[PDB]
């Protein structure tokens, strides 16, 4: 290369540039902007460059994810083939509808009356606007479809409505394909929010050690406990583990990104939870106070505002276990496989591969105690010490067998078994109670006893 | 509770670089190497008879940095020549920057304040040049973390 | 660190002893390169940059999922 | 990084010659041999309340050089006779030059300021004549190198 | 009662702003920036021949303001030039404002009274300008909750 | 705000030049070379009977200049001879100039006011000459950026 200046200075305006370890989320959207089934993006501006329309479900998810306090710097997007799209006006609106729309980059304009008139008006402007896109109103909504293999993307803005994409590919069948291209993603979110589609993803994630998150606008979420007509009830019965929370914008803003934005960079080793964490973009729950009680029994978390701010209350999963415990279990699993695996490769590549004998097996205590266990203790996620009531110690234990104790069959297969480990989890604080008292005037003189208080009554036999 | 190591990297005295005027200083003596002290207290307190107390913030940050060097280092001659030149011409201010290994740092403008005594004996002696600094605020630039906003229930 | 390797009498061919010449002395060194070019990326802020993230944990250096 | 020796020649105390009036002085005591110190600071600082600071250059270079000698050296009698002669006549100034081995040097005009105490005991004692010098600036003449111009980003 | 903090934020000398003519003044020295004082008392008392006490309010409110500066500050030259110009032409009156921190403040019209004395010595010297001011009544201004307190005082 | 260096080069006492008659003066002593002061204030204030303040500029500008010297300097003899000659003939006026460093300066015509007092003691003594000067207005001169600053001040 040739450099014309000995020193070169780039000067920009607005802010200085923001790299850490994080777990990427994956959002399974419906689009046709690339032939691949998974692609990584680092910013919203990258999405629109690929033909994504502003306000589209994929764009809304990404912008919320990057706005969190623990936001990741790289998101992943799935792909399902679009069959059509809808713009639904089953709701009153009294302002111009700036419906962004992109082919292969315009912004349709509407003016407002009744939903039927405005829906018809929009279809009129789509036609005679570009005779290669389909638009037809039907009662109270407009269906938009591409006539040819041409990328079409419908956005959002300045109006009161929702976009509902449709596809023929079921979630249960798409997921095995996307995981084939790449598996470097931890959180799983899905655009298709049908009752059956959500359950299918939950079963898949459980068997693949992924974490499933979903929002829902269902009114049955906080309905009376007897009415088991909500998706939350179905998951609870199946004993699945998924983090769901009721929110009114779940289908207009796709607030899953805000929830993920507060977990991506939060390493489980600290034992921190989602209690009282701030979600930047969700709206406080409004349903009275009894409605809050119904949701809690449903394991349907809510975003609640107190003292001027917003606070996420309890991250109970569908089965009832707290989320921070579930993330810890996955953290323990992943960081013990890598630690042991990484040690065997350092020995296999030196020619001195590890061998099954009593002079080599004991070394594992130094490996396991080093990477996974010691980090937890330093960060406070693992308890240690002594218990004064049960009279037991919390120190982690590691037991390794002996060559004489291994069946002859296992030596032929060259596989070790029955390594056992124990740990104690450290629980955060969620609720507190206080018993204050007030004295009005001159409380009576106290007892003058000045002896050490005897701790037990003499008579016990 | 188990004892915890503070920093994953040992404190290496050779990583504490001293820069005066843009040149690295070499030839330090034994025991201590750099001593940085302020001149006055940061906050003064006016105690009252009844009990009311009020505080004031000091606006003076003058400090003295002590450099210890062996008699056989060329930097002694460098400092003597600089002293003579500053005396004859008049310009006496030069930049001073100190980079810590695992501690605080310092970056201000300094000057030569006092020359040290020169002793000659059986062993090689030590001379402590006294350098004054405009501001003596230590900076935690090397350490990563922003908890000052988090801390504070005032 | 520089290395120096010297052979042994048992490793010298009989022919070389007749000629009285040693061979195969090997040395290694590393050169130190000066600085020629430098680049800078300055930035300017106009008014009240937005509040930064409040995360106060040690940044994890690697993603857990790698298998 | 490897440790580096500073100077290729060891510091030999016998190479630190002392010349008073043109004669070499011999008969020094144990421990220290020459101690050279100034009297006031080189630069004074006037700290302000708001923060503005200004400095002044000292125009006084008076110093005190301490010579330690044994009780059995003829130079004690030499100094006593010189003191008496300077007292009776009046001329009290004589040249003083000190040459360092691997360090700084000194060359000014000096005078006898204070006479030392004389103790007599089981062992041979030590007497420290105090010699004052007109200027106490140490000179790096022996060391070779001109980097003062190179140094300095003021 | 127990101890109590008088204020919430500490008094800061740099927060005290001094304006002469319309420009902030920099170059203060030592441990005293400004000193504001009056010339006469507010009330003079007279004894009677049968125990009566008669009090008379004063109608003079001039005062003095001592400004301490280093002799290396440009405001010394500014003041000297202003003094020469005032002597030549006649205009001597310029505005003076002092905005105190957690304390009383001043806002009036001032003039240059007496030129200080230089003293070149070993250290850096100090020059003290006496600035006379028309009105020397200090104003609570920034301090809050004063209007309510004033109406609280009883008297007859 | 943070701290700031008032100047770029340090004040140097030897850089201050004192000229009397046309020759530089050497032989200063102790820790005070010269002291320049005035005799009267620049403005005198008078109170009124109904709050008015009247100010009057002064038309006297004489001052004093104390020169501190050792009693081993030849300038002592120079001044003594000049005093005797002035007493005999009558010529007493000679030029006086002081060129300050990073400070105000002086240029006027002076005279010898009062002879100091000798004191032979154990140490070397100090003699202080009072030199009276016609005009004692200090001039910014060397200090730059003063003409622009003077026009910046507002007042009415």
């Amino acid at each position: 290369e040739y450099q014309d200046k000995v020193v070169d200075v780039e000067v920009s305006l607005g802010t200085q540039p923001i790299t850490v370890g994080f777990e990427t989320p994956m959002f399974l959207a419906m689009h046709g902007n690339f032939p691949e089934r998974i692609r990584f993006y680092v910013s919203t501006a990258g999405m629109v460059a690929d033909g994504f329309a502003v306000g589209s479900p994929a764009y809304q998810f990404a912008t919320n994810a990057f706005a969190g306090n623990f936001a990741p710097q790289r998101v992943a997007i799935g792909r399902m083939s679009i069959d059509s799209s809808k713009v639904d006006f089953t709701g009153t609106t009294n302002t111009e509808q700036v419906v962004v729309n992109i082919t292969l980059v315009k912004a349709v304009k509407i003016n407002v009356n009744t939903p039927a008139q405005i829906a018809t008006a929009l279809a009129d402007a789509v036609t005679a606007d570009t005779g290669k896109a389909t638009a037809v109103a039907t009662g109270t909504y407009v269906t938009v479809t591409a006539v040819s293999p041409n990328v079409v993307s419908v956005g959002k803005g300045a109006g009161v409505y929702k976009i509902v994409n449709e596809s023929s590919e079921t979630v249960a069948t798409v997921l095995p394909s996307v995981i084939a291209e790449n598996h470097n993603w931890y959180f799983l979110a899905t655009e298709a929010r049908s009752d059956a589609d959500i359950v299918a993803a939950a079963e898949f994630a459980k068997a693949n050690y992924k974490l499933h998150i979903y929002n829902s606008t269902d009114v049955d979420a906080y309905a009376p406990e007897n009415s088991a007509a909500s998706v939350f009830d179905t998951l609870k019965s199946l004993s699945y583990d998924s983090l769901g929370t009721s929110d009114a914008g779940a289908d207009v803003d796709f607030t899953e990104g805000s929830v993920i934005g507060a977990m991506a960079a939060n390493d489980p080793s600290y034992g921190d939870s989602l209690h009282l964490k701030t979600m930047p973009g969700m709206v406080p729950f409004a349903g009275s106070d009894t409605q809050r009680s119904n949701a809690w029994s449903r394991n349907a978390n809510i975003y609640r505002g107190l003292y001027g701010g917003g606070s996420y209350i309890e991250g109970k999963t569908s089965s009832g276990q707290y989320v921070d415990v579930i993330r810890f279990s996955h953290w323990v699993k992943f960081r013990m496989e890598e630690s042991v695996f990484a040690y065997m490769k350092r020995r296999s590549d030196m020619g001195l591969s590890m061998k099954m004998s009593d002079e080599d097996l004991p070394v594992l205590k130094s490996v396991l105690m080093n990477n996974p266990i010691n980090i937890g203790i330093r960060n406070g996620g693992i308890l240690t010490g002594y218990d004064t009531e049960n009279k037991v110690s919390y120190d982690p234990t590691i037991i390794i067998p002996k060559r004489a104790n291994i069946p002859t069959n296992d030596l032929a297969a060259r596989i070790l078994r029955d390594v056992k480990v124990e740990l104690v989890y450290n629980n955060s604080l969620h609720y507190v109670k206080i018993r204050a008292s007030v004295v009005l005037d001159r409380p009576a003189g106290q007892s003058t006893n000045a002896q050490t208080p005897m701790s037990s009554s003499a008579v016990g036999v | 509770n188990q004892s915890k190591i503070l920093t994953l990297q040992a404190y290496d005295p050779a990583k504490v670089l001293v820069f005066i005027g843009g040149q690295r200083v070499s030839g330090f003596a034994a025991d201590t190497k750099i001593v940085i002290t302020r001149n006055n207290d940061n906050i003064s307190v006016h105690a009252g008879v009844d009990g009311e107390i009020s505080n004031a913030l000091s606006r003076d940050n003058t400090g003295v940095m002590t450099l210890s060097l062996q008699n056989t280092a060329k930097w002694n001659g460098y400092l003597a020549q600089w002293q003579r030149q500053a005396n004859v011409t008049g310009l006496i201010y030069l930049p001073v920057q100190v980079e810590g290994s695992q501690g605080l740092s310092l970056n201000t403008i300094g000057w030569i304040q006092k020359q040290p005594d020169l002793s000659y004996g059986t062993e090689v002696g030590q001379m402590d040049w006294e350098i004054g600094v405009l501001d003596a605020w230590l900076s935690p630039d090397q350490i990563q973390g922003i908890a000052a906003g988090i801390t504070g229930l005032l």
